[PDB]
């Protein structure tokens, strides 16, 4: 399994799914997903209320780079570069970090152990 | 190879 | 063993020892492992990483690092499969006294699980933001 | 705790 290729295909699901319909963001995490977006909140149930506290309507990513490489347990860790817009509003530059698990019995099949976002400006 | 990411119906990423 | 502890206990280090000995930075990492840090290819797309101890040096060595000040502005770590650390930190980098660059990095750390509280560097993602926006 | 080999 091409960690990139993954990579690329989780990336393009995952934004695409944050515009059109984030209710169901809270699908690509387990039961041990960890989301942080200061604590962590842990598992579907808290990261859906998590994800809806947002409040993101029609938002728009613009993806300026993505790295995907193989991380132990035959994982694949992301990293996201890119410009975010919610709701008409201004592009702000952030980076994303996932950690994406194989889920064990299924093939080419995984899910988001990890989600790490975070605004460049409210850092600089 | 597609790649599945979490519990989906099938085809929820083959609509545009 | 606390991740946001051990995260920012480890990038302390790195980045000390990338000021004051570049050329061992290497230790740090296993046999498995993969490194980026910036920079372009001819074609100006983003350059690909590397892998293995032997490489990642070599490829350190390429990037000329000499008096390296580094103003860290963020960490954030999270325990992760089989005990790992994900680790993700955004600062300013600044090479050969020359100007302060800003960067987003990952790392995933691994236990040595030789012993204990000992940790290897199994990804290393950096990227300068000016080679990538604007 | 420990990093690497030093």
């Amino acid at each position: 399994p091409s960690p990139l290729l993954v990579g690329r295909e989780f990336v393009r699901q995952y934004y695409t799914l944050l515009n059109q319909a984030p209710d169901m963001l809270h699908r690509f995490y387990g039961k041990n997903s960890s989301y942080v977006h200061a604590d962590a909140v842990y598992g579907q149930k808290e990261i859906h209320r998590k994800v809806m506290s947002q409040n993101f309507t029609n938002c728009h990513t613009k993806i300026r780079h993505v790295d995907a490489h193989a991380t132990l347990n035959d994982g694949v860790v992301v990293q996201v570069m890119g410009l975010l817009s919610n709701n008409n509003q201004a592009l702000r530059r952030f980076m994303q970090t996932f950690v994406l698990a194989p889920e064990g019995s299924v093939a080419n099949k995984f899910y988001v152990h990890n989600d790490i976002f975070r605004y460049q400006d409210e850092v600089f | 190879p597609q790649y599945i990411f979490g519990d989906f119906s099938p085809d929820e990423f083959n609509q545009f």
